[PDB]
């Protein structure tokens, strides 16, 4: 319908590479594109030849990533350097959304998570980040370190719902640790006070169906002029929250509510790509691409 | 000559390696507990004609929360945050809060076992 021409997004096809977080940088906007265009099927008037090539990029990031994936299943920059929560999460993320595309590894997806559960996450809940990841800016809004236990707790449990279909039968303490993520954001949720942190929280909790009564009141009227998620800062974090809540509302099925959502992020005409732009690009498409699928 | 299928659940911990449905007898797996539940027993299980050797127990922490706290009127004594972890065994102070004396109570130094802590508490 409404779907976003194939043409601006040509330079989203990127040819992976780098250390363990770069390569990552790389391989992002090539999958999420590719998802988007198979969504959109737009690959008959874009080129079909193309997309087979795209694929073997995506399989080369693959690739290169194993390179930086630590015996224990975790990944960092280096393999010298101690494992990032975060980056670990977000490889999990991106292999779950590109498991259709080509082949992965459940072994490393699951151990992935099988890590971030025995290691990571806090007695209550929390998952916690103890060595950071040197590219900053391919975090999104989660850079602004306010509410961080929060932010960073709905960050790794998408990851976790997400890859719940392939790690389910590999990993029995999967389901208990959703379990406990989700208690402690549904505790702390009505204290937030960032749109950003609001939205991730709230696409968390509604994978879940935990968002609901007085705390789907407060995700719903905490966009402004019912169409954006948004705070003081980088307009990016904008974006961002606004495709989270926007999955959110997709997950909750609040079709009345969406058309506005929709409408402002193609007013915006972010393309991706570029400097800082990994978890705009990827969470844009993601959630557009869920709403060309979903939606009446 | 039996071969074992696969290896139990134990709360809060996991096995090391890629689970199986069918393993050969003499075979071994190892457990896991979560970030901060202490390991008890043996963490290494070995499959004999058909049946698991004991798993081990993953022994709980404490995390302190300040409402707790606030029903007692108690705090940290050393550091000023608001939310701590403590693995079982761990001992932790606690002073009352300002404008609070102790009651008849169990010592502000208290130790945390397997998810239990025996908090004291302040009036006034």
């Amino acid at each position: 319908s409404r779907s976003t021409d194939a043409e601006r997004l040509k330079h989203l096809i990127v040819t992976p590479s780098g250390a363990g977080e770069q390569n990552m940088i790389g391989m992002t906007p090539t999958v999420i594109a590719v998802h988007y265009l198979d969504e959109t099927e737009q690959w008959e008037k874009f080129g079909l030849e193309k997309r087979q090539g795209a694929l073997e990029l995506i399989k080369k990031g693959y690739t290169q990533q194993l390179a930086f994936r630590q015996p224990s299943s975790a990944f960092a920059a280096f393999v010298k350097r101690a494992p990032s929560t975060w980056l670990t999460a977000y490889v999990v993320k991106v292999f779950s959304l590109a498991v259709n595309l080509i082949a992965i590894d459940s072994q490393v997806l699951c151990g992935a998570v099988k890590w971030l559960i025995l290691e990571k996450q806090k007695p209550d809940g929390v998952f916690q980040e103890d060595a950071p990841v040197i590219h900053q800016e391919m975090i999104g809004g989660l850079r602004n370190n306010n509410e961080k236990d929060m932010a960073l707790t709905a960050f790794v449990l998408i990851s976790l719902q997400e890859a719940k279909d392939i790690c389910e039968e590999q990993v029995n303490s999967l389901p208990g640790s959703i379990t406990k993520a989700g208690d402690f954001l549904e505790a702390n949720y009505m204290n937030l006070q960032r749109s950003y942190t609001v939205a991730i929280a709230g696409y968390a909790l509604a994978q879940m169906g935990r968002l609901k009564g007085p705390l789907l009141n407060k995700f719903l009227t905490t966009a402004k002029d019912k169409n954006r998620w948004e705070d003081p800062g980088k307009q990016l974090y904008n974006v961002e929250a606004t495709s989270y809540a926007l999955l959110a509302l997709l997950q909750l099925k609040d079709f009345d509510f969406v058309p506005p959502v929709v409408r402002w992020l193609n007013e915006q005409r972010y393309y991706g790509g570029g400097y800082g732009s990994t978890q705009a690009t990827f969470m844009v498409f993601q959630a557009l691409a869920q709403y060309q699928k979903d939606a009446p | 000559a039996e071969k074992c299928g696969p290896p139990p659940p134990i709360d809060n911990g996991d096995i090391t390696s890629f689970l199986l449905s069918v393993y050969a007898p003499g075979s071994s797996v190892e457990y896991q507990c979560q970030n901060l539940y202490q390991l008890e027993g043996n963490n290494q299980i070995t499959c004999r004609n058909g049946q698991w050797s004991e798993p081990p127990k993953c022994l709980d922490p404490c995390v302190i929360s300040q409402e707790i706290m606030e029903k007692y009127n108690i705090k940290l004594k050393w550091t000023n945050q608001q939310k701590l972890y403590s693995r079982t065994g761990d001992i932790v102070e606690f002073v009352c809060k300002s404008g609070y004396h102790p009651t008849k109570s169990h010592s502000f130094r208290a130790m945390c076992q397997n998810g239990k802590l025996v908090y004291p508490s302040c009036e006034e």
